[PDB]
RNA sequence: AAGUGUAGUAUCUGUUCUUAUCAGUUUAAUAUCUG
RNA sequence: CAGAUACUAACAC
């Protein structure tokens, strides 16, 4: 289940285990569009946590080229909750 | 089998035109949309002649343009609404002779879609916020500010969505340094979709709605709404603060109306008609576009009717209150 | 000749043959897409360029060995028995009300001139060879990513507005090359195995063979 | 708190043929009291063993730590006991 | 309150498109109109079949996949090295197969059931 | 057997009942079974 | 379901067409050339064409059945 | 169970076919393109 | 049971030969819940379906009279409770107004779960009370819970308040505000007023930023509590304001104006935990303020806060540090004021060894001191700390090391003077040498300080290298593991031009360590070598690469994860950059070892291994490596087979698909389900990886995909659909519509598939095809099924249509078919028929 | 001797229900369930 | 409805 609220200026992050992965489709191939998340997902204790699984977040999350081509980057906040 | 496309002569038509110091220098320029192309024009005030400074194929549909300026700034930004699902802010750079993209905030799917914002675009007259809205349902409000390095910065969007609701037009309301406000001509179609007699459809009133952005509580409240006697086609921002009595001017078939919130009565003036008009007498008359001219002492609007006739519109005030609209025919 | 190309307001192109001796107009082919045709130019005996109300150009061609010498009959998909094949699709961005196959300059090569409702005039011109085609295709691919459209719309998506872009390179995108900062010109030309003057030369050479 | 496949009995492979009883106890007994050790002593079983701990938590410990364990030129392979693989030769 | 098949057949411009189940639609008149449109594709015939799709394709020996001729002539079928020929197979010899037209759907039984062109490339 | 067969996917089919067998083992189980006897009878 | 315009098994003729018409008029309001086409064909001002389209948005197909 | 499965509990009638009763949904549908 | 003593008879039986020993409705609900708690999954689904409708025949009373004792059962599993909760929600929904006479009984049983520390039990408790507060009107919740607002027990008041916050999480804030505006002023009992204020506090804690549009109202509910004679109400009103301020951050300052003056009066007046609550409130408020206010009110704080540094109370000690953090982390506060007035009393009190003795105080002071550095600057704070690196206590050395780690890791070394480097490096060398225990904080800190200083470390490198080389020569496994990790971390600085020579000694030392008895230590040995090959060239590295490859081959076979993960990186690095230094024979041998490592449980190992099969293909050519990978398709293990399919696609990406595709096509001819599916899965990954290049290969693979689509097996169809999707997304804008359209003819018949994986794949193919062949085609396929008689057809068709509509709403305008006018309705779009 | 768990499919095995004459619940239709 | 078998998701450990 994706949050799907209005994406903000906050940037999505990935933990070490979930890195390279597109948030929407788990592909390791061609990261393309930088992930944006809703404020509530960035708020307080949630600052810098992983979009896929809530881990410490070390890298910037991306939608892959296919998700970008399909405009799946536009659906809203993709933090899995 | 395989083709290459070239433009020889670029589009010459204009869909939008906006005013500002896009160079930041005191000289005034015009940014025009030619639908598919953004273009910057300088009228030389000496020769009285127009030069194209810059043209850019934008490879999209420009659906709206605004100029805006941050408080205390000297240069105007172009904010563009488009079929791209993103609000784009441009600064013109005279040295490089190019538009530079300052921000690109994404909110939806591309195309000229019904419920995705891009059609209407309105700015706080003090530059502090921009609303981008669709024809139906979605309105988003982006807060604008500058950083410690004086670069423009933009917030997360604050939503102001309303189901089943058409928007005819939106404008920012000049309220001085009070909380930014946007006026929308809105109509709710819900009842019209639910009544098989068609009664509701004909009994549906367009409303003027004022959305206040609360800067301190970081949300948009639908603060006031009121129905209109006849449907307006567009709104004009009336100058406020110390420059005027604020409020809005609704242009409607056969009329122009001044409305403001609070103890302000509605002032309404019919659009003058040409003596001995050969047109079909059944045709109503709308204003088709307007311009606003401000000066230290005074302001006026030029509004053009369908027939090409421009009226100089001015408002007479007692204290803060507008007391009458005055129309004078200007030129055709 | 004996062929008649009919624009339908919505059902695009229908090929009709007149037969003299029988004194008959026979439908023998049609398109497989709705197109809101506004104008049409015949390119060759088997090929039509169309414009539509939605700012697109297309080229439809009768496939080889299409036969024009023609309650039990039903046709194919509720239309004619034989189908034209769309060999080109391109969203111009403006409604096109004229198309004309012509040479704009003396001794120059022939092109498809088109005019738009917005007062825009442009051309579509065939590449003569693989090498040229491939070069401008690589230029377009690099410019799509390295010089993205100003107001934030994907270029490929824009040219694919109503139908996927097919067999057209946007030269208006390619000529953005000359507007870029020199570092970006260097990056893109390095990717092309060229130097920026050679890229600009190739851009000018095409745009000078078909029409100023 | 541990998964269902963990077990006091640790099947061992890649075991040196020359290894002594004392060395076995040394290696495995580090993780706690050893119940018994059985070393393969036929053509088909040499180089394998079963080591049995008294306590399951010691066995988890040993199993977590001893796979890949270098003794001589070899790296031990240590698995929790499964009956259905244990009798595969039948 | 439904039409009979008989009735619906007379109310429409193209009776042949009318099927027995159509009269049981919410809007049979719209359904039949939509079926009559140019280039529309029919619903897969098996929607009403009891057996699941392709599940009756059993009890028949079929040969292994026939390679395209340009790959076949590369000789790798006999190999199971000549990388230039391996390139030429895809970049010279590759010929387009018999591609099916729009709207001609598959189903279980289907398998066994001046003339010069403008804007052509110059020869290399 | 004149009904037992191998498919192109490594599985087995009985020609007399069009029944699918993951393994040669399943086929023999299907052989000792209702449908399978009825066909033979 | 949440997206306005989506249908499902119980979508009527009227509902679907009202979607097509409201979606068409929004497309017309955005595509400046398609708006140009209509304004010239009707011999009418663009502003009036937009206004007429907005008016039509309310009940584009006549009342519900 | 096969009787109910093949829909043989239903019994359609065709006058053009001299009031023959096919007894099946599928039977009926095939008959229109057959000899009677 | 699993640790029960075993007889020798039990034991002997475990072993193969050849080893030497060294009313009626109530009955119905019972038989239903029995089959939800126990039984097979369809039986659970059937019993849940039966009970959730039958709740209408039972009514709420008998139903919860049985369910509440079952929910109270002391041996109920978390998952069996979760299933009972999924019953509870659905019966509350099915009951609606029928819950109302039983709300009290349902609530008092669940109220303990709202306090229970296990997250699951507590979120389940919040969920079922939310569902109860949907089935019951707010007036019923208030009428139930109003008596316990004035219960004499604080635990009842606490759960009552928590339950009202759950009520507020569904029923809106406006709904309960008037009840709260009565309760907080109810003069008869201070405990009622207290519980109301605590509901606002819990509402703040639960709702976070959602408080903001109601914030003024919520402050005005509490405000008088700060002025009250009851010290408890003063304390807990300040805690409620702290919770609202916390939830409002960073906005909403204008809501708190009314409470600032009461707070300042209290700050000057109060003592103990009362003052701590006021300090917490002000601490949370200051970050909302503009710079002028922020400075003034920080200065107002310090006239009391500096006194409270004297307090022996652990709660005050926590709070005063948190308030220091909040003040000094606020943007507007003058850094000079912090440096001059905050630091001297703070360092004097808190930076002593005594504060290290408790983990709670430890963490607090470490974080607070890092946060002081985050605004004062690094060197001012570090220079106060650094001497204590040479203090006797290990736990205190660890504390200052962690503080320096966290400061320098954020702020860098640019602030540090040369003398302070010498002081740092001497203290760090002492702390790293003279530890009796292996500690990660010391490894981190030493590595971080070195990595932050960078090129500046040049004078110290010989002493550092000699120290770590000495420690790596210690007998102890854990000590050598610590040293080898430090080599791995510090390698980034060893890129400095002179330091390659120093690193040369480390390389030959680590080579000897390749026999490490312990796997854990070996992992660090390999992790050092991994870093070393990344810093120096393959030729430059002292151990010969040709010699290294045979040495790493047995290590590759090593079963331990630590060894396995590290080994494949090192080998992988060599394969990628130093390919030339090895024979084809050796590389091919490595491929066989890699075949085994595709069975590794961790995906990271598998991911690296798949990359390596590929790197080797760049070096030795694709044909040989492909043959091994194609053979591995026979393996039964899916996760192994799936990983091999990825490797085939990698090899095809690295060496162009023209090299790999013919062999892949041949393997499709092989009559095994798994191979044919592996081939199709490889084609899926290949089109995903190659993107634009797919246009070159689409026509060759189109017949194979067509064959798979025609196949009876669902997986062939499912996998072919995945290929389709990826290949369509990669060839978008390059012609090739004809092939995609032909494949759509094969794919579309599968829309009636019910298998979840197959339907998802078909849907994915259709979404891809919408981009590639256009929404017009997709609409043409969907038109006839939209108003089809069967609901099953319509459900699928509208689902597909919705995807096209969301994807291409604008494009569809051109593609919609002409719908003729009705008698009462106009459906023709007249404008589009205008002729110009 | 490269194991186990989660979510979901498919295929053999052993069960797959005679009814008059209508109605209702249902479904595209049948079947199912209730008179 | 139960058992056996096969399989899917770069599923997880
Ligand atoms: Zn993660
Ligand atoms: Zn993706
Ligand atoms: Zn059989
Ligand atoms: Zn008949």
């Amino acid at each position: 289940i994706f949050c799907r609220k209005q994406a903000g200026v906050a940037i999505g992050r990935l933990c070490e285990k979930c890195d390279g992965k597109c948030v929407i489709c788990d592909s390791y191939v061609r990261p393309c569009t930088l992930v944006r998340i809703c404020d509530e997902c960035n708020y307080g204790s949630y600052q810098g946590r992983c979009v896929i699984c809530g881990g410490p977040g070390v890298s910037d999350a991306y939608y892959c080229k296919e998700c970008t081509i399909q405009e799946k980057d536009r659906d809203g906040c993709p933090k899995i909750v | 089998m395989f083709l290459y496309n070239l433009t020889l002569q670029r589009a010459t038509g204009i869909s939008f035109a906006i005013h500002g110091n896009f160079s930041g220098t005191k000289q005034q320029e015009i940014v025009v949309s030619r639908g598919k192309i953004l273009e910057l024009l300088r009228p030389d005030p000496n020769t009285g002649k127009v030069h194209t400074l810059l043209t850019v194929e934008v490879f999209g549909v420009i659906r709206s343009l605004m100029a805006f300026r941050l408080t205390g700034g000297t240069k105007d930004y172009i904010v563009v609404g488009s079929d791209s699902g993103r609000i784009v802010i441009l600064e013109y750079q005279p040295s490089k002779n190019m538009f530079e993209k300052i921000h690109q905030e994404t909110f939806g799917k591309s195309g000229c879609r019904r419920i995705v914002p891009g059609q209407f675009l309105a700015v706080d007259p003090k530059g502090r916020a921009v609303m981008i809205s669709a024809i139906e349902k979605q309105k988003l409000v982006y807060i604008l500010n500058r950083d410690a390095a004086a670069r423009l910065t933009i917030s997360s969007p604050l939503e102001a969505h309303k189901a089943n609701t058409l928007v005819y037009h939106v404008v920012g309301v000049d309220v001085g340094f009070e909380n930014p406000m946007f006026a929308c001509l809105e109509m709710d179609y819900e009842e019209a979709d639910n009544d098989p007699t068609g009664e509701a459809a004909a009994n549906t009133q367009q409303t003027l709605t004022f959305y206040e952005l609360d800067l301190g509580l970081n949300h948009v409240v639908r603060k006031y709404s009121e129905p209109l006697e006849e449907h307006g086609n567009f709104l004009i921002t009336v100058p406020g603060g110390s420059d005027g009595p604020s409020g809005v001017l609704i242009c409607s078939e056969n009329y122009i109306t001044y409305k403001n919130f609070g103890d302000q009565p509605d002032i309404r003036c019919p659009i003058p008609r040409r003596r001995n008009d050969l047109d079909d007498p059944e045709r109503g008359m709308i204003f088709v576009c307007s311009a606003t001219h401000k000066t230290k002492s005074m302001f006026f609007f030029l509004a053009q009717t369908e027939q090409g006739d421009i009226f100089k519109i001015t408002l007479e005030t007692d204290e803060d209150m507008v007391t009458e609209i005055r129309l004078k025919y200007f030129d055709t | 000749g004996h062929r008649v190309i009919v624009s339908d307001v919505q059902e695009s192109f229908i090929w009709v043959r007149y037969k003299r001796n029988e004194n008959q107009l026979i439908i023998f082919a049609d398109d497989t897409y709705p197109r809101w045709v506004t104008t049409a130019s015949l390119l060759d005996y088997d090929t039509v360029a169309g414009a539509d109300k939605f700012g697109n150009i297309c080229v439809v061609r009768l496939p080889p060995n299409t036969n024009d010498e023609v309650l039990w009959d039903r046709g194919l998909l509720n239309g004619a028995s034989q189908k034209a094949e769309v060999i080109m699709n391109y969203h111009v961005g403006e409604t096109v009300l004229s198309l004309q196959k012509t040479t704009l300059i003396p001794g120059g090569s022939e092109s498809l001139v088109y005019t738009t409702l917005s007062g825009g005039i442009g051309i579509l011109v065939p590449f003569t060879s693989h090498e040229d085609h491939d070069f401008f295709q690589h230029v377009e691919m690099h410019l799509r990513s390295e010089h993205p459209p100003l107001c934030g719309r994907d270029h490929l998506s824009f040219r694919s507005y109503y139908f996927p872009v097919k067999n057209v390179i946007d030269g208006d995108l390619c000529e953005q090359f000359n507007s870029m900062e020199p570092n970006k010109q260097k990056n893109v030309s390095e990717e092309l195995d060229r130097t920026p003057p050679e890229v600009s030369k190739k851009l000018e050479d095409i745009r000078t063979r078909y029409a100023f | 708190r541990l998964p269902p496949e963990v077990n006091r009995i640790l099947y061992i492979r890649n075991l040196p043929y020359k290894i002594t009883a004392e060395e076995m106890y040394d290696i495995f007994g580090k993780y706690g009291p050893i119940r018994q050790i059985r070393v393969g002593n036929t053509p088909e079983t040499r180089g394998t063993a079963y080591v049995v701990y008294e306590d399951i938590f010691d066995a988890k410990n040993a199993c977590d730590h001893l796979s890949g364990f270098n003794v001589c030129n070899r790296y031990l392979v240590v698995l929790y006991y499964n009956a259905n693989r244990a009798f595969q030769k039948m | 309150n439904r039409f009979t098949v008989a009735e619906l057949k007379q109310l429409v411009a193209r009776p042949d498109v009318v099927e027995m189940h159509d009269v049981t639609a919410q809007d049979p008149k719209l359904l039949v109109h939509l079926k009559a449109t140019r280039n529309s594709v029919p619903v897969p015939r098996h929607w009403c079949f009891k057996r699941k799709y392709l599940q009756g394709k059993r009890g028949i020996e079929k040969p292994p996949f026939e390679l395209p001729d340009f790959i076949k002539r590369t000789g790798i079928q006999e190999m199971r090295i000549d990388y230039q020929k391996l390139h030429d197979a895809f970049f010279k010899w590759q010929t387009k197969p018999k591609l099916t037209i729009h709207g001609d759907l598959y189903y279980e039984g289907k398998e066994f059931e001046d003339r010069t062109p403008w804007g052509e490339l110059e020869p290399s | 057997d004149p009904y037992f067969m191998k498919n192109h996917l490594g599985s087995y089919e009985c020609k007399l009942c069009l029944t699918l067998h993951n393994n040669e083992g399943s086929y023999l189980a299907h052989t000792q079974g209702k449908k399978h006897q009825t066909n033979l009878a | 379901s949440k997206y306005i315009g989506t249908g499902h098994a119980d979508t009527t003729k009227w509902e679907w067409l009202v979607n097509q018409h409201r979606d068409s008029y929004c497309s017309y309001m955005g595509h400046f050339d398609l708006l140009n086409y209509f304004a010239i064909a009707e011999n009418e001002s663009k502003a009036r064409v937009r206004f007429n389209l907005m008016e039509k948005m309310l009940q584009p197909c006549g009342p519900p059945a | 169970w096969l009787y109910k499965l093949h829909g043989l509990n239903i019994n359609y009638n065709c006058e053009i076919c001299g009031n023959y009763t096919y007894r099946g949904p599928k039977a009926f549908q095939r008959h229109f393109a057959e000899w009677r | 049971e699993r640790n029960r003593p075993l007889s020798d008879e039990e034991l002997d039986a475990m072993f193969p030969e050849g080893y030497k020993v060294l009313e009626q409705k109530e009955r119905k609900i019972m038989k239903l819940l029995l089959k939800i708690k126990n039984g097979t999954p369809p039986m659970r689904k059937a019993a849940l379906r039966q009970i959730t409708d039958k709740a209408r025949e039972f009514g709420a009373g008998p139903l919860f009279n049985q369910i509440l004792p079952l929910l109270m059962s002391p041996t109920l599993e978390d998952q069996e409770r979760h299933l009972l909760v999924k019953v509870i929600d659905r019966i509350l929904y099915k009951l609606d107004d029928l819950v109302r006479p039983y709300v009290h009984k349902i609530l008092v049983v669940i109220e303990p779960l709202l306090i229970d520390e296990d997250y699951y039990a507590r979120v389940e408790g919040r969920e079922i009370i939310s569902n109860l507060a949907k089935a019951a009107g707010l007036a019923t919740m208030i009428s139930t819970m109003r008596p316990d607002i004035d219960n004499m027990d604080e635990y009842v008041r606490n759960t009552t308040a928590r339950a009202f916050a759950v009520v507020a999480s569904a029923l809106g804030i406006p709904s309960l505000l008037p009840f709260l505006k009565a309760v907080c002023k109810s003069k008869k009992s201070w405990q009622a007023r207290h519980t109301g204020i605590k509901i606002v506090q819990q509402i703040a804690i639960l709702m976070g930023c959602a408080i903001l549009p109601h914030l003024r109202s919520l402050v005005e509910i509490i405000e008088h509590g700060l002025v009250d004679e009851q010290q408890k109400v003063r304390t807990i009103s300040a805690l409620a304001i702290a919770a609202l301020a916390e939830a409002a951050t960073p906005y909403g300052i204008e809501s708190f104006d009314s409470v600032l003056k009461p707070l300042w009066k209290g700050i000057r007046q109060h003592r103990g935990k009362g003052l701590a609550a006021f300090l917490k409130a002000i601490g949370y408020l200051i970050p909302l303020m503009d710079a002028e206010y922020a400075n003034y009110y920080t200065r107002e704080v310090m006239l009391i806060l500096i006194r409270e540094f004297q307090s022996p109370d652990e709660e005050m000690k926590k709070i005063v540090l948190k308030v220091v953090k909040q003040c000094c982390g606020t943007d507007g506060v003058e850094a000079n004021y912090i440096k001059t007035e905050i630091l001297p009393p703070f360092f004097k009190h808190f930076w002593q060894h005594r504060m290290a003795l408790d983990r709670r105080n430890y963490r607090q002071l470490v974080d607070t001191t890092v946060e002081l550095a985050n605004k004062v600057g690094a060197a001012e704070i570090i220079s106060r700390i650094v001497d204590d690196l040479k203090d006797e206590a290990e736990q205190y050395r660890k504390m200052v090391m962690e503080t320096i780690e966290k400061i320098m890791g954020n702020l860098g070394a640019a602030d540090i003077d040369h003398k302070l480097e010498e002081q740092l490096i001497d203290g760090i060398l002492y702390a790293f040498q003279e530890q009796t225990t292996e500690d990660s904080v010391m490894l981190n800190g030493f590595g971080t300080v070195v990595n932050a200083l960078g090129k500046r470390v040049k004078p110290y490198l010989p002493q550092i290298c000699g120290t770590v080389l000495w420690r790596l020569n210690n007998k102890s496994a854990k000590v050598r593991q610590q040293a080898a990790d430090l080599i791995s971390r510090t390698a980034v600085v060893m890129k400095t031009c002179q330091e390659e020579k120093l690193m040369g000694h480390l390389g030959v030392v680590l080579y000897e360590y390749l026999g490490e008895e312990y796997p854990e230590v070996l992992g660090s040995i390999l992790g050092a070598l991994k870093a070393i090959v990344n810093v120096i060239g393959m030729h430059k590295m002292t151990p010969p690469i040709k010699d290294l490859l045979p040495r790493l081959t047995p290590i590759l076979k090593n079963r331990h994860e630590k060894v396995q993960e590290n080994c494949i990186d090192l080998v992988g690095r060599i394969a990628d950059r130093g390919a030339e230094y090895v024979s084809a024979r050796e590389w091919m041998r490595i491929c066989f070892e890699l075949l085994e490592l595709l069975k590794a449980h961790k995906k990271a190992i598998r991911r690296a291994t798949v990359n390596t099969f590929g790197y080797i293909a760049k070096a030795i050519g694709p044909h040989d490596v492909l043959a091994t990978l194609l053979n591995n398709l026979k393996v039964q293990e899916r996760q192994n087979r799936v990983c091999t399919t990825v490797a085939i696609a990698i090899v095809a990406e690295t060496c162009s698909p023209f090299t790999v595709l013919p062999a892949l096509m041949n393997e499709y001819r092989v009559p095994e389900l798994n191979v044919q599916n592996g081939v199709l899965k490889s084609l899926s990954f290949l089109f995903e990886y190659i993107g634009e290049m797919g246009k070159d290969y689409i026509y060759a693979v189109t017949p194979l995909l067509e064959d798979a689509l025609m196949d009876r097996d669902l997986v062939h169809r499912q996998t072919a659909s995945a290929v389709v999707q990826h290949m369509s997304l990669g060839v978008y804008g390059f012609g090739c519509e004809d092939s995609l359209n032909h494949l759509l003819n094969y794919v579309w018949p599968n829309v009636f598939e019910t298998s979840p994986h197959v339907i998802q794949a078909v849907m994915g193919a259709l979404e891809g095809l919408r981009v590639a062949i256009g929404p017009c085609r997709m609409l043409q396929y969907c038109l006839q099924g939209l108003f089809h008689p069967a609901r099953k057809v319509r459900d699928v068709y509208w689902k597909i249509y919705n995807s096209i509509y969301i994807g291409s709403q604008d494009a569809l305008i051109a593609h919609y078919p002409r719908i003729y006018n009705d008698d009462k309705n106009t459906y023709i779009r007249y404008e589009l028929d205008y002729i110009l």
